[PDB]
């Protein structure tokens, strides 16, 4: 279906690792608000401004087009050290 | 190039790798590397730049020493707490190997001063904390066309990418990413191994998992 | 437990981490780990879990040390060459904090001690060269069920793996797997984050690629 | 088919990375002769003593069962530091 990924402190605030999703976002942020609109914990995980997509191995712009199938892994990114 | 016989000896558990030998021990020698942030990563990456022997290295970075950094940025001391941290860690640097030439420099240089300085490297490493600068590097890296091995940490995660062209955070994990600089740079200079551009690596420490993210124009 | 105020400002970092806390700092305070081989490995891993604050560490080791190891134990120094490494060590590790409690062991213990010796402590830190000590330990760590976080490295190749029950090298690779190492066991002793047991994480320097291989019994 | 990869040092020696083979080999240590065999620096690459396999991000005896499909890496063995 829809492998939806979560790594590092992404993971860490929505509690789960992965999650199946039925198919209805036609960009990457439209995944990003329907997921943000469950809690405000996970309105934060997912904030814009401070979250990063992945596509199937690939980096993208919230924009890439979503289709049955794909495989997309929302980590944030990382200034420091 | 030309390694005395002192050097030859300390640097030998190197120069027996196969595909290195005494050609790479000799490019590190020749070497000109700028590290840019001698905080955690700058701190972590610059040991083993130096042990390995990357005969010249720049240390550049405006701020100085305090209790908290003493958590992670082991080149640092209480003694030192005050102290500049181009000094203190050129101090502990020199312990490590006196045979390479560190050159400290204290300061918050601009765009036409970075620019000047990059030129005269042949590596630049990104220990930065702020896209501010390390974008200042990506342009400057970008122009003269040097390397740039950049990464970063925060938590209990990091990264590294490499182009050919508050939060708390874990002590060991700035270790981890640092010296994961510190290869790619010896492998660009000696042409040593394939090189990690064109991607970059994610660990994540909460669970010890690694990941490979292709990277686009 | 129970930090001082100079503690808590310099394990700040580390405390301000979200599931870490005043009690994981707590935790880190009242262990007692032991390192045994204190060469590459033992150095990068001990330096972290020193400056994060371990509050008691035991340092193993019958060796002394040399030039050739001067590429990538930064521990030691050219003026502690011929010295024992538990000594070299545990006097620039006490530098890098002085509120943890350091002790060194110059020996070459045998089962009946070692046994003994593990039994003292929470968690055990494999940093040897050899599957003659490797055995010993995984036997008496598996006897009185106390955890191991082993590691390797050699030419450009790592491996991690934790137990809850000549050829060249590259100087950064030793730290990559040694950071991972002082990673884990803080990991194990804090109960902070998921550890690595069950498997082993290689890591392949020549491309900078890192494996996951599943264990069996 | 039979995607063989080698890691480390192997690959180095060997030469390449991955190498599809076809199937013919009851146990691992079946292929391990057959390669081996290929040149002396074959043999070393994949000398007896000084080789692990691991099938299907599983490591394995030299014996586990091979059949059509299956994805086996060759990595040397580690110790030291
Ligand atoms: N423009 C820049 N030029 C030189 N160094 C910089 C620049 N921007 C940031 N740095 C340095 O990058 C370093 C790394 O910081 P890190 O986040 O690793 O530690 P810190 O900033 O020293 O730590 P703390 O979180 O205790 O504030 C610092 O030591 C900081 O001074
Ligand atoms: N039985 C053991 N007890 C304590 N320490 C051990 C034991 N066996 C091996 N060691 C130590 O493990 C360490 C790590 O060795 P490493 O391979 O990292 O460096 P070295 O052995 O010191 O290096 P070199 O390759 O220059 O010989 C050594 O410093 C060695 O003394």
């Amino acid at each position: 279906m829809i492998k939806v990924l979560f790594f590092a402190q992404v993971r860490e605030l929505v509690g789960t690792d992965a999650t199946e999703v039925a198919a209805d976002f036609p960009t990457v942020e439209a995944l990003r608000q329907h997921m943000a609109a469950q809690s405000d914990r996970w309105a934060l995980a997912l904030e814009d401004g401070k979250l990063l997509a992945a596509v199937n191995q690939t980096l993208v712009s919230f924009d890439h087009p979503l289709t049955d199938g794909d495989e997309v892994a929302f980590f944030p990114p990382v200034t420091g050290g | 190039a030309e390694l005395s016989d002192q050097e030859m000896l300390r640097y030998n558990r190197q120069i027996i790798l196969r595909g290195f030998d005494f050609d790479g021990q000799e490019a590190l020698k020749d070497s000109r590397v700028l590290i840019v942030g001698l905080g955690g990563l700058g701190c972590a990456a610059s040991q083993y730049l130096a042990s390995a022997g990357v005969g010249n290295l720049t240390l550049l970075d405006f701020d100085t020493v305090s209790l908290s950094n003493l958590q992670r940025q082991t080149l640092h001391s209480d003694a030192t707490v005050g102290q500049p941290k181009v000094e203190s860690a050129r101090d502990a640097l020199t312990r490590i190997n006196p045979h390479i030439a560190i050159t400290p420099v204290n300061a918050l240089l601009d765009d036409a001063e970075l620019a000047a300085l990059i030129a005269e490297h042949d590596l630049v490493l990104d220990c930065t904390d702020n896209v501010a600068v390390r974008n200042q590097l990506n342009a400057g890296c970008f122009a003269a066309k040097v390397p740039l091995v950049s990464g970063a940490a925060i938590r209990m995660e990091g990264q590294i990418t490499v182009f050919t062209y508050e939060a708390g955070v874990m002590a060991p994990l700035i270790g981890v990413i640092g010296s994961l600089q510190a290869m790619e740079a010896i492998k660009m200079l000696a042409g040593y191994g394939k090189p990690a551009s064109g991607k970059i690596v994610m660990y994540d420490a909460m669970t010890c998992q690694f990941r490979e993210m292709k990277l686009m124009r």
